[PDB]
RNA sequence: UCCUCCUAAAGAGUAACGGAGGAGCACGAAGGUUGGCUAAUCCUGGUCGGACAUCAGGAGGUUAGUGCAAUGGCAUAAGCC
RNA sequence: CGACCAGGGCUACACACGUGCUACAAUGGCGCAUACAAAGAGAAGCGACCUCGCGAGAGCAAGCGGACCUCAUAAAGUGCGUCGUAGUCCGGAUUGGAGUCUGCAACUCGACUCCAUGAAGUCGGAAUCGCUAGUAAUCGUGGAUCAGAAUGCCACGGUGA
C-alpha cells in the first residue's frame, strides 16, 4: 500500500527478466533486488530472492503479482 | 394440503416419466417426518427439558413426546430411563403443512444459507438435516426466549434408493447445490 | 388427534416483501407479515459471487496501462 | 520475591544461575518476606564482585562483596544480606 | 426488525440500530438511511413495514455477514496457502504489520500461559 | 447354616483343609388380571454430539433381559409399558 | 581488527523488569453552533486563496529571510439535541480491503486517511511514587533532531483544587 503511480523493478530485473525469457525457461535468477515488485510476465520461474545468507528459490505462482520479491523470502529464523 | 396435491398431479408425472414405472405405486411418496431435539444439559437442568418440549410444540404443530435414554452409559452421566430428548413424529397433514413451511418460509430464514447439502442420504432415501438456530421459524418469536439451541429434522420417505429422494425433493423443488 | 393437550393450530395469512401472499396454517399470533420466503431469497440465482471474485493479474493490469 | 541476574563482563552460565537462585531463595525463606532482588556481577581484571539490592517492604537494602571466584564473593553478598535482614526485621519490630 | 438476516435491537435509534450488522458501521449506517430516505433519529419500532422493505434491498447493496465473513476468510487463507510474509504470520498468530513482538505482542498472542 | 455349577463315573445320591462363586434380603408394586409391544451389537445419514446420550433407516435375530450369585428355563414370553 | 558495495540485522520473542500513552465512561460519548492564549519556526523552506477529492491530499499559485506572509481551525469551555448504565452510541487493540505522501526504494520495517472488523478492560492484591499554589490534576499549542517517521524530550499558555 504504497507508490500511488507504476510498481517498482530494478532495471537489472526488468531488462534480466526480458532478457531470459524470450531465451527459455532456464537456471534459477539469482536476485538481490527484494523490493522490486512481480509482474505476470514473471510467471512460471524459478527466482532466488537474496535473504541475507542465502539465495532462497521460489517458483513464482499467479497469485503472487501484487506482492515483491522479499515478502517471499524470510530473513530471520525462528527454532 | 396445497403441495401434497403438487404431489398428486405433478410430481407422479414426473416420476413416473423419469423413471418409466411400470406401476403407480413404484412412485416415492414421503411417509413421515420425524423432529428430534436431543438435549443432553437435561441431567444439568431437570426442567430445562420444558423449554425444549415448548419449542417443538410450536415448531411442529403437536405436543412432542420426551425420550428417555436407551443405555445406562457413564461417559455422559445418565442412566436406564432418564429423559434427555424430544422427538415428535408429524404424519399425514401435518407434514405436508409443515413442509410448506419448512421449505418456503422455514429455509430461507435460516441466515446465510448456501445450497443445502446433498450428501445427506441414508442410502435408502430418507433425508435428514439439523438446523441450529430456533430464530429460523416464525413461531419462536426471539424475544422471550432464552437459549439458543437446535434440532434436526428426518423426511422418512417410502424411496428404494437415495437417488429416488433425491428426484423426489427435487420435484419439490427442495433447495440443494 | 387427542384433545386438550396440542396448542392451536391455525390457517393463518402468511405475506412477504415481494409479494407472496399465503396462507399456510400455524400456531402464531394474529397474521405474518414476512420479508423473505422462497420467492425473492437469493437460493435460485444470488449465489455464485463467491466464485466469481478472486484473481491478481487482473487487479495488477489497473496500474500499468502502457 | 524474583529474582533478576544481570552480568557485567560474567558470562551467566546456566549452573552459576541454578546456584544462586538457591542461595537467595533459602535465605528469603530464612529472614523476611522480600518482593524483588536485582544481582549485579561484576569482573574488573581482578575482582570479582557481586551488587545486590533487596526490595522488602520497609525499602530498599543493598550489599557488595568482592571474592577471588565469583561464587565466593556471591557468598559474602548473601551473608551480609541476612545480616541487614535481620537489623532490619526486628527494626520494624521493636515491641 | 429482520434486515440482511438478523437486525434485532429495538427502542435504539436507527443509525445505531443498524450497526448489529457484520460489515456496517456509523458511516455506511448513515449512507443507507440518507440513500433510503430516513432520517437517522427514529427508532425500529417507529419505521413501518413500507420503509424496512425498502432498507433490506439498500443494504443488500454493501456486502454483509455471511459473504464477508466468508470472503475475509478467503484473504486470510489465501495469504496462509501462498506462505508470504504476512500469511506467515497468520499461520503462527503474531503480529502482522509489523508491531513490537519483544514486550507486548498480546492482543494478538493472546493471555499469557506461563 | 443355606443357594448355584463342576468333581459326580448319561436315573437319584456321593467325599476331601478338592476347583469356582453367592445369602442372612427386597417389592403394596417388582404381586393378580386384562390389553399391547420386542431386544444386544455394528453400519449409514443427522445441530452442538464425540468412539459411544437423542432421531431415522438397514443388517442381525435374543450374541439381549430377568431386583440381587450361577444353573436350568423363557417368544404363547417368565423380558418391557 | 584497515577500505568499497549489495542484501540483511539493529524491529527477532516461551518470558521477566522499568518508564509512559489510551481507557474502563454519564464531572461522559456523539452531532451542530460558538468564545478566549502565550511561546516558537520558515529559503533546495513555510506555504495563503481558488478548484478536485469522503479524507489523508493533488493542481495552479500569491506572500514571507518575516510585530506584516505562512504553519494556524487552540482545546478543555459554552448553548442546544440525543444516548439512560449496558461491554452499552464506552473503550480503539487486532485484522482485511482501498488509498495518500516522502524518498532511488515503505517486503522484512515509515507515517497518515477511508470503509469494515470491535480484543482486554466495569478503577486494579502484596508493594510503590509525585506534589504545598498558579502547584497538583487535566486541556491543547510549538520547537529541536528530520526527506518521511513522537505516546519520548525540551518549551508555552488555558482551566485550576
Amino acid at each position: 500500500r504504497s507508490l500511488k503511480k507504476g510498481p517498482f523493478i530494478d532495471l537489472h530485473l526488468l531488462k534480466k527478466v526480458e532478457k531470459a525469457v524470450e531465451s527459455g525457461d532456464k537456471k534459477p535468477l539469482r536476485t538481490w533486488s527484494r523490493r522490486s515488485t512481480i509482474f505476470p510476465n514473471m510467471i512460471g520461474l524459478t527466482i532466488a530472492v537474496h535473504n541475507g545468507r542465502q539465495h532462497v528459490p521460489v517458483f513464482v505462482t499467479d497469485e503472487m503479482v501484487g506482492h515483491k520479491l522479499g515478502e517471499f523470502a524470510p530473513t530471520r529464523t525462528y527454532r | 394440503a396445497k403441495l401434497h396435491d403438487y404431489y398428486k398431479d405433478e410430481v407422479v408425472k414426473k416420476l413416473m416419466t423419469e423413471f418409466n414405472y411400470n406401476s403407480v405405486m413404484q412412485v416415492p411418496r414421503v411417509e413421515k417426518i420425524t423432529l428430534n431435539m436431543g438435549v443432553g444439559e437435561a441431567i444439568a437442568d431437570k426442567k430445562l427439558l420444558d423449554n425444549a418440549a415448548a419449542d417443538l410444540a410450536a415448531i411442529s404443530g403437536q405436543k412432542p413426546l420426551i425420550t428417555k435414554a436407551r443405555k445406562s452409559v457413564a461417559g455422559f452421566k445418565i442412566r436406564q430411563g432418564y429423559p434427555i430428548g424430544c422427538k415428535v413424529t408429524l404424519r399425514g397433514e401435518r407434514m405436508w403443512e409443515f413442509f410448506e413451511r419448512l421449505i418456503t418460509i422455514a429455509v430461507p430464514r435460516i441466515r446465510d444459507f448456501r445450497g443445502l447439502s446433498a450428501k445427506s442420504f441414508d442410502g435408502r432415501g430418507n433425508y435428514s438435516m439439523g438446523v441450529r438456530e430456533q430464530i429460523i421459524f416464525p413461531e419462536i418469536d426471539y424475544d422471550k426466549v432464552d437459549r439458543v439451541r437446535g434440532l434436526d429434522i428426518t423426511i422418512t420417505t417410502t424411496a428404494k434408493s437415495d437417488e429416488e429422494g433425491r428426484a423426489l425433493l427435487a420435484a419439490f423443488d427442495f433447495p440443494f447445490r | 388427534m387427542k384433545k386438550d393437550i396440542h396448542p392451536k393450530y391455525e390457517e393463518i395469512t402468511a405475506s412477504c416483501s415481494c409479494g407472496n401472499v399465503m396462507k399456510i396454517r400455524s400456531t402464531v399470533g394474529h397474521d405474518l407479515n414476512l420479508d423473505v420466503c422462497s420467492k425473492c431469497h437469493p437460493f435460485f440465482t444470488g449465489k455464485q459471487r463467491d466464485v466469481a471474485t478472486g484473481g491478481r493479474v487482473d487487479r495488477f493490469n489497473k496500474r500499468f496501462n502502457i | 520475591m524474583q529474582l533478576n541476574i544481570t552480568g557485567n563482563n560474567v558470562e551467566i552460565t546456566e549452573a552459576l544461575r541454578e546456584f544462586v537462585t538457591a542461595k537467595f531463595a533459602k535465605l528469603e525463606q530464612y529472614f523476611d518476606r522480600i518482593n524483588q532482588v536485582y544481582v549485579v556481577l561484576k569482573v574488573e581484571k581482578v575482582t570479582h564482585t557481586s551488587d545486590a539490592t533487596l526490595h522488602v517492604d520497609g525499602g530498599e537494602l543493598h550489599a557488595s562483596a568482592e571474592g577471588q571466584d565469583m561464587y565466593a564473593a556471591i557468598d559474602g553478598l548473601i551473608d551480609k544480606l541476612a545480616r541487614q535482614l535481620t537489623k532490619h526485621k526486628d527494626k520494624l519490630k521493636q515491641h | 426488525a429482520r434486515i440482511a438476516g438478523i437486525n434485532i435491537p429495538d427502542h435504539k435509534h436507527a443509525v445505531i440500530a443498524l450497526t448489529s450488522i457484520y460489515g456496517v458501521g456509523k458511516t455506511r449506517s448513515k449512507a443507507i438511511l440518507a440513500a433510503a430516505g430516513i432520517a437517522e433519529d427514529v427508532k425500529i419500532s417507529e419505521l413501518s413495514e413500507g420503509q424496512i422493505d425498502t432498507l433490506r434491498d439498500e443494504v443488500a447493496k454493501f456486502v454483509v455477514e455471511g459473504d464477508l465473513r466468508r470472503e475475509i476468510s478467503m484473504s486470510i487463507k489465501r495469504l496462509m496457502d501462498l506462505g508470504c510474509y504476512r500469511g506467515l504470520r497468520h499461520r503462527r498468530g503474531l503480529p502482522v504489520r509489523g508491531q513490537r513482538t519483544k514486550t507486548n505482542a498480546r492482543t494478538r498472542k493472546g493471555p499469557r500461559k506461563p
